[PDB]
């Protein structure tokens, strides 16, 4: 139990009680030579992702991906960090390899849509996010990307229902509500945006997007 | 996850027209004073 408790404690959510997660990470690193473990790396990548440390995300995830390039737990954070750094060649290579590796997974089609978004081709991302969303109902990234494709396309009425639908399927995740509030900003409807921004900020006290909005 | 591109404020036409007008009366102020 001395090691099992820490291993279980690793996998909970990172937004709250973050410091204990780090302390447990170093606890695992000492006396158990489990620093090379993949799941410790996943925990650190998600930790860096929470504070938007995208460069540290890329370096560590490139170190872990060289050993294994198709760990579906690892990949979503890597795709997000690639899209944040806005580099298209690495995303293109990874997405095209994953497309020919796992054709029936939603992650690869989500990656193709992200590549098109890095290329600003909203029309193809529409279909290639719809496919990923259909393939996996529990893939919140697909709903947020889908509503983003509506928003960047030019029309927002359908994106409104898309962000609302994303919020309803996944209660307790602030980010779809935050994106929906930004769409309310885009439509100049601030009354609902006040409450929505407050609810999102209830669990995200320190992040650039919430404070900027 | 796909982070949204943050919204960016835009320099409207109305406020810049207001400022350019204010500058026109600003220069018009001392031209009669000089005379």
């Amino acid at each position: 139990k001395e090691i099992m408790k820490n291993l279980y404690k690793i996998n909970l959510s990172k937004y709250i009680n973050t410091e204990d997660i780090t302390k447990s990470n170093e606890i695992l690193a000492k006396d158990y030579k489990l620093a090379d473990n993949v799941d410790v790396v996943r925990s650190k990548v998600d930790i860096c992702y929470t504070q938007c440390k995208f460069n540290e995300c890329l370096e560590l995830c490139e170190t872990v991906l060289e050993n294994d390039e198709f760990n579906t737990n690892i990949l979503p954070a890597y795709i997000g960090c690639l899209y944040e750094l806005s580099n298209k060649n690495k995303l293109f290579l990874l997405s095209h390899r994953l497309a020919e590796t796992f054709p029936k997974s939603a992650i690869t089609w989500f990656s193709v849509a992200t590549y098109y978004m890095s290329l600003d081709r909203i029309s193809e991302a529409q279909k290639y996010y719809s496919k990923s969303s259909i393939l996996d109902p529990s893939f919140a990234a697909a709903w947020l990307g889908f509503a983003h494709t509506y928003a960047l396309e030019g029309e927002q009425d359908q994106a409104l229902t898309a962000y609302s639908t994303a919020s309803r399927f996944f209660p307790g995740m602030h980010l779809p509500k935050l994106f929906l509030g930004m769409q309310f900003m885009a439509m100049n409807s601030l009354n609902l945006a006040e409450s929505y921004f407050v609810l999102a900020y209830d669990i995200c006290p320190n992040d650039p997007l919430v404070l900027n909005e | 996850m796909i982070r949204r591109a943050p919204t960016t404020l835009q320099l409207s036409h109305d406020d810049v027209t207001s400022l350019i007008d204010d500058l026109n009366e600003q220069k018009l102020k001392q031209q009669l004073n000089i005379e």
